[PDB]
RNA sequence: UGGCGUUCAGCCACCCGAGAUUGAGCAAUAACAGGUCUGUGAUGCCCUUAGAUGUCCGGGGCUGCACGCGCGCUACACUGACUGGCUCAGCGUGUGCCUACCCUACGCCGGCAGGCGCGGGUAACCCGUUGAACCCCAUUCGUGAUGGGGAUCGGGGAUUGCAAUUAUUCCCCAUGAACGAGGAAUUCCCAGUAAGUGCGGGUCAUAAGCUUGCGUUGAUUAAGUCCCUGCCCUUUGUACACACCGCC
């Protein structure tokens, strides 16, 4: 009855739509749940040149990639969750599941 | 040549080749008749007090 | 109510030095005279007993924070090297001048390394480390 | 059974100085240690302008405990002056009259606005092709 | 203690402004006094918001120059602080009167410019910014490669400007600034 | 007692070298070629002498001792990691090289490296660059 | 430019002027006395450490870079 | 809210309030004979193709030096170097496809570079609460290149690697050299800005005097002009239209 289900993704709104889906169906099926706990987002940084050659004024591009992470803890049995982690999953989203 | 004081009553413009000086109509506080047009460096606001080493010559209004 | 924290912690080591001098059971090592204390300092210590001061500074970093100060004693007693090319990085302290010290302060009974590493202190030595502070406090106004 | 816990924060650059105000004696301590052995000893009276502007009777009945996080050596002084000022006004707000608060607010404001208004200034980024945020590199011709 | 304001054991009053021209553009009095000569700044975003900064703060902000001093104000307060002690025990007066005298005796009244040049007069704010930059530079050159602290340089330069003993780059550059614009005025 | 006693010289003829008589003794020895700032404070430490004295308050029968220490810095327990002559090539002993030997052994070692026609040392005969630097711009201190 | 040959220790009489006139100056600092007496700045600190406990100089401040000694008591 | 203005678009001043110009990204029609075939298994034609201009293994060079220019570093010292003590940061990365190369606490051996054993961490979970630097308080200190300054060129110890000679990097040999605030000319820059000042990443077995980002100490002057070097519209003049680097 100690099960943590991690939702990590790039798409903020669709990840929000899955974390609120996976909470509203738990709450509408009467099992106690914690809150949608928001962890801080990580970023990536890549700074390259915007030139194949070495000619031109020296100008640089830049590139980023944000990533988010949420985790949800429950107090439930460990069989109906295969159905719960299946109702309206969304592309992009990488769901981890830990029962231990 | 005594040393006098004067009082700004009107700013006029920014004169010079670079636009580095002002042009201000000042009166005199001793004789309320005298009033000349001069040019002054630095930041100047209206309604303030200046000082003149000479008080005879006069600017060229343009 | 008096402790170490109301004493302007600069001459607390100028009387704890003279107390570990007067009692004098510290096991000064053999090689005291001929060391640089760092890889960034340039001279030897000007003071002729440079070992008791560093034992009092260590005994108060240890009173203040932590049971895990071993290489964090070298992280707190480094400085500024001068390479002749660019300002150098905060260089580490010296490993031996503090490993020898904490083994020399284990000779009397004020330190006790137990778990999660490092050396922590005892309430019995805390008695001594706390009574001369009210002494300096009332004697300095 | 009084639970008069007044938790006030304050910021300079990255100086999250949190004051605190209980009821009891009149004393002030920061990170436990008192106001004397605080940092630069050239900056002593910057903890007394909250006292000396108002007076030492205004701090009768309020005891103070102060948390500090972040910042440099000066911002941890300008955040622990504004903090305990906003904690004095917020104690006269919540536990005694709102009317004798206005004289204390007026006297602190008629000296310096920093006592109550944080500084909306921080450092600024570094654009590509310069050794700083505005200064460009040495351009040479011919 | 209604509002006594040590500047590190000094007093704000007993300050007397002689000239009428520098009356409000020099603020060293009641409202414009603080136990210390330090503030958070924000006095250059508007144009004439600088004329409310106390002259003590503007001396502090204009003392540090030349590279190895950009970012040391907490340090350069201490020089002023020993400087008023030395002036109090060498002249025996109020040194904030001495300093207001040195500003008056050190401010220029005219300057030459390019229209071969022609001469005009100066603004009071110009005269403050000039007298400060002048005597502070003259204290620094006399403390450069000399066994004398910068406090004892500023003490004697403020003395020979409230005295006019021709021992001052502050007064000495006033005649060269006036006589050039006098030949050609 | 801030006045000059007797015996107070101003030039101490020491080791065919004229030593000033006004500097601190920790900076009076450095006139010897080879011994600098660090090794001097040690010699002025292994004998229990004050180093806050001038060159001339120290007696003439007492600077025969600091001198004997600097000549023989072994029997008075100086370690093997101070000596600027460690593991000599010719004999293989550890010692210190003072004002004469530091130029002597140095110009006999460069003659040794020179005789064998060796590229490390066949560059002082040319007067040019070796410790592994490039040149292209960095001399030009005359040179025709 | 001139060269400066100062004194390390007093010969005989510049001390005989220092114990006659220094205690009658209003500004007794080592960079003022050394301009008067032609002495090095490492000696004036030892002379005002003597007159501290000799009790004739009225120490004021003690910052490591500059000390301030006034006249004595009025009378 | 007042002030100014055809009572139009708007400007200045003021109150009230956390703010009454924050900082970058993206970007037009039309065009240049700008640069790149040394990024490509995107590519046309030309030369070579087995004694190979394809491919691999041993060496050595691209780092040489009478001079000349351009980008940067430490400096020329008392607001200052040297010993103690004291107390405060914010962005980040981190055990791999072929892949052997992680950040590392904590116990000891040694001057120090490090070593030997031991544990954690795929990461707000450990390294780490990332006791970061001048600045802060007590210590020694030149008018001569002084303890300022620390370079071409000289004796010894450890690490990466199949290998360091032309010295791969760091402590322990020294010469302790030029440099006393810089000529005509010229770059950058207006508020957390110039400058000072240390950290992270990138490149990477070995690795920062470059660069890309972060923080901390924090100013002087200005709210203006067309004189200089340039741009934008209207009018004007023309023997130029590969267009003033013109034509004659
Ligand atoms: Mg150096
Ligand atoms: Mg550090
Ligand atoms: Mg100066
Ligand atoms: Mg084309
Ligand atoms: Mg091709
Ligand atoms: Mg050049
Ligand atoms: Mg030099
Ligand atoms: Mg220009
Ligand atoms: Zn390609």
């Amino acid at each position: 009855h100690r099960i943590r289900i991690t939702l990590t993704s790039r798409n903020v709104k669709s990840l929000e739509k899955v974390c609120a889906d996976l909470i509203r169906g738990a709450k509408e099926k009467n099992l106690k749940v914690k809150g949608p706990v928001r962890m801080p987002t990580k970023t990536l940084r890549i700074t390259t040149r915007k030139t194949p050659c070495g000619e031109g004024s020296k100008t640089w591009d830049r590139f980023q990639m944000r990533i988010h992470k949420r985790l949800i803890d429950l107090h439930s049995p460990s069989e109906i969750v295969k159905q719960i982690t299946s109702i309206s999953i969304e592309p992009g989203v990488e769901v981890e599941v830990t029962i231990a | 040549q005594p040393i006098k004081l004067a009082r700004v009553t009107k700013v006029l413009g920014r004169t010079g080749s670079q636009g580095q000086c002002t042009q201000v109509r000042v009166e005199f506080m001793d004789d309320t008749s005298r009033s000349i047009i001069r040019n002054v460096k630095g930041p100047v606001r209206e309604g303030d007090v200046l000082t003149l080493l000479e008080s005879e010559r006069e600017a060229r209004r343009l | 109510g008096v402790t170490v924290k109301d004493v302007n912690q600069q001459e607390f080591v100028r009387a704890l030095a003279a107390f570990l001098k007067k009692s004098g059971k510290l096991k000064v090592p053999e090689w005291v005279d001929t060391v640089k204390l760092a890889k960034h300092k340039e001279l030897a210590p000007y003071d002729e007993n440079w070992f008791y001061t560093r034992a009092a500074s260590t005994a108060r970093h240890l009173y203040l924070r932590g049971g895990a100060g071993v290489g964090s004693m070298t992280k707190i007693y480094g400085g500024r090297q001068r390479n002749g090319v660019m300002p150098s990085h905060f260089s580490r302290g010296s490993k031996s001048v503090a490993r020898r010290v904490l083994q020399a302060l284990e000779g009397l009974k004020m330190v006790e390394k137990d778990q999660d590493g490092g050396r922590k202190l005892t309430p019995q030595g805390q008695r001594d480390l706390d009574r001369i502070a009210g002494q300096v406090a009332a004697a300095k106004k | 059974g009084p639970l008069q816990s007044v938790q006030v924060f304050g910021r300079k650059k990255t100086a999250t100085a949190v004051a605190h105000c209980k009821r009891g004696n009149g004393l002030i301590k920061v990170n436990g240690r008192p106001l004397e052995m605080i940092e630069p000893r050239t900056l002593q009276y910057k903890l007394l302008e909250p006292v000396l502007l108002l007076g030492k009777e205004r701090f009768a009945g309020v005891d103070i405990r102060v948390r500090v996080k972040g910042g440099g050596h000066v911002a941890q002084i300008y955040a622990i002056r504004q903090s305990i000022s906003k904690a004095l006004v917020a104690y006269y707000q919540k536990y005694v009259d709102e009317a004798s608060k206005k004289e204390i607010k007026d006297i602190l404001i008629q000296y310096d606005r920093t006592l109550l208004v944080a500084d909306p200034r921080r450092c600024e980024s570094k654009k590509f092709g310069g050794p700083g945020a505005r200064a460009r590199y040495q351009k040479s011709y011919r | 203690t209604p509002d006594i304001k040590l500047f590190g054991k000094w007093s704000t009053d007993d300050v007397q402004i002689n000239d009428i021209s520098l009356q409000d553009y020099i603020a060293v009095k009641e409202k414009y006094a603080k136990y210390l000569p330090h503030s958070a700044g924000r006095y250059a975003a508007k144009r004439f918001r600088k004329a409310q900064c106390p002259i003590v703060e503007r001396l502090t902000n204009s003392m540090m120059m030349h590279g190895r001093n950009n970012g040391k104000k907490l340090m350069t307060v201490r020089i002023v602080k020993h400087a008023f002690e030395i002036i109090h025990l060498l002249t025996g007066e109020n040194p904030l009167q001495v300093l207001v005298n040195a500003i008056i005796n050190s401010g220029p009244r005219e300057d030459s410019t390019r229209i071969r040049r022609q001469a005009v007069d100066v603004s009071p704010l110009r005269r403050v910014n000039q007298a400060i930059w002048l005597l502070c530079t003259g204290a620094r050159e006399a403390a450069f490669r000399n066994i004398k602290t910068i406090a004892e340089c500023l003490a004697d330069e403020l003395i020979n400007a409230a005295k006019g003993s021709s021992n001052s780059y502050a007064i000495k550059k006033k005649d060269e600034l006036e006589r050039v614009a006098k030949s050609n005025r | 007692s801030l006045v000059i006693p007797e015996k107070f010289q101003h030039i101490l003829r020491v080791l065919n070298t004229n030593i000033d008589g006004r500097r601190k003794i920790a900076f009076a020895i450095t006139a010897i070629k080879g011994v600098g700032r660090r090794y001097a404070h040690v010699v002025l430490r292994k004998a229990d002498i004050d180093l806050t004295k001038r060159a001339g308050e120290l007696t003439e029968d007492e600077v025969e001792r600091v001198i004997t220490i600097m000549q023989n810095p072994r029997q008075y327990k100086i370690p093997d990691w101070f000596l600027n002559r460690q593991k000599d090539v010719k004999d293989g002993k550890y010692s210190q090289v003072l004002a004469n030997g530091l130029d002597n052994k140095l110009r006999e070692d460069l003659e040794r490296l020179k005789k064998i026609r060796a590229h490390r040392g066949l560059r002082h005969f040319w007067g040019l660059r070796v410790r592994g630097q490039h040149t292209k711009t960095t001399g030009r201190r005359g040179r025709t | 430019r001139d060269k400066l040959n100062n004194l390390v220790l007093f010969d005989k009489a510049t001390y005989d002027k220092l114990c006659k006139e220094v205690p009658n100056y209003k500004l007794i600092t080592p960079a003022v006395v050394s301009e008067r007496l032609k002495i090095r700045g490492s000696l004036a600190r030892a002379a005002l450490q003597e007159l501290l406990s000799k009790g004739l100089i009225k120490l004021v401040s003690k910052h490591r870079a500059q000390v301030i000694y006034t006249r004595n008591t009025k009378g």
